[PDB]
């Protein structure tokens, strides 16, 4: 989260939403992180 | 899809219910899409459904996190057409080559083309917008089919 935001910060191409959608680009399977329920729209994320 | 839009799809998921348990039939997913700023061809559909006949496709059902990633999978998506490709594509009842476009004809290709259009279907989208010959503007009927 922290650090594709760090790298998002710096990022013209970057949107809340491209934050959201390189999270679940990079983490997605792993066995401590959720995606949103469907509101990609809001663009959130559900975490253990 | 943001979670607003999709709250949207949401709602026009559980409209659509039968026993009343989250649960759509194959039938509404391409219409429901369809107003879901997509006009995905039933071909394109079929394969996201797995071709059923017309029995299983009346009786087979979807649920939301089935529906939701057909609608994407078909949403971000590959050829879909502009100005230039439906004039052409639309110049499809020229008779001479005229500018204007055939009554019957635009009825019948709807008829006797792939995805077969009821009479219903036909009649819809072509009425009016001949004239007292028969002859319809297709640069304007383009425009009407590709934003409307």
């Amino acid at each position: 989260v922290l650090a594709l935001l760090d790298e998002e910060c710096w990022f013209p191409k970057a949107t809340d939403t491209s934050f959201v959608e390189k999270l679940i680009q990079e983490q997605g399977n792993h066995a401590k992180f959720q995606k949103s329920k469907q509101l990609k729209d809001k663009t959130e994320f559900c975490i253990l | 899809f943001s979670e607003e839009q999709t709250a949207e799809f949401k709602e026009a998921f559980q409209l659509f219910d039968r026993t009343g348990d989250g649960k759509i039939l194959y039938s509404q997913c391409g219409d429901v899409m369809r107003a879901l700023g997509q006009n995905p061809t039933n071909a394109e559909v079929m394969k996201v459904l797995g071709n059923p006949k017309s029995d299983e496709m009346n009786l087979k059902t979807l649920k939301f996190e089935q529906f939701l990633p057909m609608m994407q999978t078909i949403a971000k998506n590959k050829d879909q057409g502009c100005f230039e490709d439906y004039v052409e594509g639309l110049r499809v009842f020229d008779k001479e080559g005229n500018g204007t476009v055939m009554g019957a004809e635009i009825r019948h290709v709807l008829v006797t083309l792939g995805e077969k259009m009821t009479e219903e279907e036909v009649e819809q989208l072509v009425a009016g917008h001949e004239d007292s010959n028969g002859c319809i503007n297709y640069e304007e009927l383009v425009r009407m089919v590709l934003s409307g």
